[PDB]
């Protein structure tokens, strides 16, 4: 019933590990379909070969800008941006997958994986999934980031797709 | 157009002459009215960009509308190329190079490459993108063919209410400015331009009146 | 529409262009007759809501009737939401999707969601519900398109009983009422509005006589 | 044609009686209008030179046009044979010999040799070259059937701008000039040959004139 | 109205007299105009429902408009009660019960309860809700006090374009039917009702013309 | 507007009703003149964007000018967005995000966000930027409200030099041009458009004569 997608992560081309995500399509369906479809690449464009452009140790890893590769771009499967579906789920801990945005109703394709409890984000970013397998791969990724987000090595989504 | 097999896989299939004949006949007989976009979307489901270029080049006459559609497709392809720059260098063995706007249009690419794009893993929907572009162009064309504006509608003293509302909703579907603006128009302009007798018969029912009672009031 | 595929696994098969052409032709040739309802119900057996939306968009002309159809679909969806709201209850062990008024009408429901709701066990009858709504709308439309009331049906001085009863039963079928009202009307109105020359003949047969007896009586 | 079997080897298939009947019908019905070349390129897809020669021979009448097409094919074959040397002598097994111009024309070869040349690795597009030659010939024919020239089009005082631009684009499609010269023509002569009223209208419109805004300005 | 202190907390404060005096003066001197809603929203920032009932009851004269506002507030209160139903069962220790539709207006609740509702944890914005309701009522009032409709605007032969566009935008801001419909109106109705000379001067610039050049064209 | 509060901690103080009444009075009597821009800048010192929106909404009448101001604010916002791109992503806990092009105009930015952007270290000059935009709009409006051009200013036969120079300098200040152009405009237009006797009187003083000497020449 709820889809599961994976990401095979790479640090400058060396394979690092697989993170897999359960998308809560039963509560945030339109948000979950957009991450699912961008992971499969079935609509022609997507996450494969994009990188995490902003990694802040102890906060979150952000990625998903496949058009401009630096947080200023990305687009959804419904157009460039769409509404905040709802705020049922909250940022309760590491592994929560939440939507990045540029204020309300500006969701595109950027997402962030929390590596800590970030309750201040509640009510401001739609949560739509959580890490299933691979959280120590997300944790190891932190080491390649910095206080301001700049990463030291290129961290890419080498491959991604749907598992179930 | 691609078609699935018994085991589930799909492979290219030659375009049926019946589809082309029906498309040309409906274009000739029904000209450019709001009911060509649904039939176009139904006729060419899963059609390759070559098949869509066929269905467009085959339309004899109304060359101005086809030129408008070509210009719209050109602008959409330019915007697609601007929003999705293609990478240079060697391409991976398990991946085929991503198409450009002029190649999404299918103008400078072979049919085998379109089939490889459409049956790749994951599949790339070039046909659906070019169909969306053609549908937008056809929407602009049916906007251009619109004979009269929405505001100039005024019922004659003898023209029945049925013909009035028919003409109104015809040019309203041909307008396609928006949805909520259309909803406001069908509330205000529909009752604002009635013949005085039937006009006050409709005002007797108030703004809460629906279309059915609106018509059976002036009926008989 | 989905169809049983060998073996025992329903897969989605897009609507065929020939079906759409048949629908466009029957709406062009027959306008809005009482019989179209059965032709529509038979042309779209087991159709996904997207197919019914396609078949309602491919219509040419009669935009007023299509607007009444859309508004009645909205009303049925509104009433359906009112009759089927989520009351608090313990959550089911097994979760199955659920169709909203807008999920049934195929407006905001993707094709995959409808395929799921149809092929899942137990199935959700979204297609039959939307077909019932469209059939109610078509009944409204065909009862509106009635040119004259059933009460005004009267035979001419030399108009044969054949054409008289044909037109009378056609208008009665287009008319809307309960079956008992029709049973009373066929006994109170048919014999009275006949031509006096054959009215005497029908009266000589009897009040509770059947249609064939009167028809062979005034035959010739 | 050569239909590609699903997940299997491509199998040769005789041209369909339906395809040949549609071809002869469109020839007989529409004579040689500019769309017969797109419709021919649509009907004949992946077809062998034998199939193309059959599709050409089934045409009845217009024997002058047929002889001109055969002369064009002969000239193309002569040019090909002149700019491509032909090897001879013993040929290694599993490798077909050098295709001559008379063989790519299909006048001195057989279906076995054609299928062999179309299945080789790498493939040799004998069908795609013979179709290109046939399209060049059909272009010459449709240029010969052009009733009036493009430089001699003048809008009538009562003939509307829509009809004028329709005729202008039809003659432009029939025209033989290169695409680079074809653009300047539709940029200049379209507004330079119209009636004085809408001519001054488009002059006030000024540069960057597109067909949509031109037609919206010349309304009424 | 509540006011923040040095420590950061807020507590009730008596309503200032020269606020009531200014409101009564602006209501009487300017009567009802689109620029009474911003003044009202600025005068009573953070005011309790008692303060808003004061500012409304204090308006002498124009009692029909005040009754319209009371009726609008009445209907709005009923909708709030219908949309959310109070929950049953035990209440959490850190939370206490909410107000009703009529108590949002402050008609049947003391000032201390309003202050507790506004400074609770988390705070409940009863003042902002009642201010939104009053602003909607004032919008309906200024709609009623509109002296003409948007369609009846036609500039006189001598009335300058400045006065015409001023009247147009005045009754357009007083219309408030929608925002995109306003955007369509300012394109169509603004250009459709000009005096013939300046009308064709505006038509010389096409639909791409902006308002500044639109006015400096007819200027001088 | 925020104000330095004892001691050294800026807190938000809502706009006073007396300031709004002064603004309404100056936009009731002075209406639109060159002096309004300076008065507006002094009445709204350090005002949050919400206060400037409140001061622009309270203006009754002159809806065309307010629409010009809103459109120029939108244009400046678009230019600020094109020059200062805003990167998306999670914000830092200590510092606030960079305001977008519409966060300056107070459309989608809550009052707390503006207070943060102003009181933060380093401060974000949102208030001064929005004031610059409104001042550009007001300059546009006051240059539009000019009744006649500066080239049309001419002295009457017996109209004293006082009124002539007053009206000329008033129209020149209302006019929009660079100060460098005005330096030539005065020395070319002031003496030429005067009365012939006073023209010779000023020419007797010299071309580069100051304003006071030119005045005391024809004094009385």
């Amino acid at each position: 019933v709820n889809p599961t997608v994976f990401f095979d992560i790479a640090v400058d081309g060396e394979p690092l590990g697989r993170v897999s995500f359960e998308l809560f399509a039963d509560k945030v369906p339109k948000t979950a379909e957009n991450f699912r479809a961008l992971s499969t690449g079935e609509k022609g464009f997507g996450y494969k070969g994009s990188c995490f452009h902003r990694i802040i140790p102890g906060f979150m890893c952000q990625g998903g800008d496949f058009t401009r590769h630096n947080g200023t771009g990305g687009k959804s499967i419904y157009g460039e941006k769409f509404e905040d579906e709802n705020f049922i789920l909250k940022h309760t801990g590491p592994g929560i997958l939440s939507m990045a945005n540029a204020g309300p109703n500006t969701n595109g394709s950027q997402f962030f994986i929390c590596t800590a409890k970030t309750e201040w984000l509640d009510g401001k970013h739609v949560v739509f999934g959580k890490v299933k397998e691979g959280m120590n791969i997300v944790e190891a990724m932190e080491r390649f980031g910095s206080r301001n987000g700049k990463t030291s090595k290129k961290i890419t989504i080498a491959d991604c797709g749907q598992l179930e | 157009p691609i078609v699935q097999n018994i085991q589930g896989q799909m492979v290219h299939q030659a375009i049926s002459p019946r589809t082309l004949n029906a498309w040309v006949k409906v274009v000739e007989e029904k000209a450019f009215s709001p009911e060509v976009i649904p039939m176009f979307s139904a006729l060419s489901e899963g059609a390759t960009p070559q098949d869509l270029n066929t269905m467009l080049n085959t339309v004899g006459g109304h060359q101005a509308a086809m030129q408008m559609l070509k210009e719209t497709i050109n602008e959409e392809a330019a915007e697609w190329d601007r929003v999705h720059p293609v990478h240079a260098g060697p391409i991976a063995p398990g991946q085929m190079r991503e198409p450009r706007g002029s190649d999404i249009a299918g103008t400078t690419s072979t049919l085998q490459e379109q089939i490889g794009w459409m049956t790749n893993n994951p599949p790339i929907p070039v046909g659906e993108i070019y169909k969306r572009w053609i549908i937008l162009g056809l929407n602009k064309i049916v906007r251009m063919y619109s004979p009269t504006s929405i505001l100039d509608i005024r019922q004659g003293p003898k023209e029945p209410f049925r013909d009035y509302v028919d003409r109104f909703y015809k040019t309203l579907r041909a307008e396609q400015a928006s949805q909520e603006v259309k909803n406001w128009m069908t509330e205000t302009l529909l009752v604002q331009n009635a013949n005085p007798d039937c006009k006050t018969i409709l005002k007797a029912l108030g703004p809460a009146a629906t279309l059915e009672e609106m018509m059976t009031a002036c009926q008989g």
